């Protein structure tokens, strides 16, 4: 097992599976969601790519608007 | 700021308004304008989320079968 990589749900130790979650019981903002324990997992070695995930890149601009407008922003005020 | 509000003398200009509003929050993109906690179907950013405050906003028969999966976080909880 590895923190960052491919994976893949297995059969299981008697034939135990994923268990799909029902969509409310939801912990996260998934689209899909799984029931495992350790031992329907499998590192599924040979994929390498790296999948389809986004990436936001953000930036804040701030105005100061207390009697001296050209002081800087504070988060407090 | 209280100069956003274009046709007012030009001494209720300076500082910022403040206090209390009772309305949804909205969001102007360009001429439409929609609330900004509403997913429904358009949108004014995109979405990539299944629930919604409790909502299910998928297409019905939404069940992806999932035989790999990238693993980029670990929380634990």
């Amino acid at each position: 097992f590895v923190t960052f990589g491919w994976y893949r749900l297995k059969p299981g130790r008697n034939n135990t599976l994923a268990q799909p979650r029902a969509p409310m019981a939801f912990g996260t903002s998934s689209d899909v969601e799984f029931n495992c324990t350790a031992d329907n997992l499998a590192i599924e070695g040979g994929m390498s790519d790296l999948p389809a995930y986004k990436l936001m890149c953000f930036d804040i601009e701030c105005k100061a608007g207390g009697e001296d407008e050209l002081a800087f922003p504070v988060a407090g005020h | 700021p209280r100069v956003l509000d274009e046709d007012a003398p030009p001494e209720k200009r300076a500082g910022v308004h403040d206090g209390h509003l009772k309305r949804a929050p909205k969001v102007y993109c360009g001429g439409d304008e929609r609330d900004v906690l509403r997913v429904g179907s358009g949108g004014f950013w995109p979405r990539r989320s299944r629930l919604w405050g409790g909502v299910d906003h998928a297409p019905a028969g939404f069940n992806p079968t999932v035989t790999v999966f990238h693993v980029y976080d670990i929380l634990e909880n």
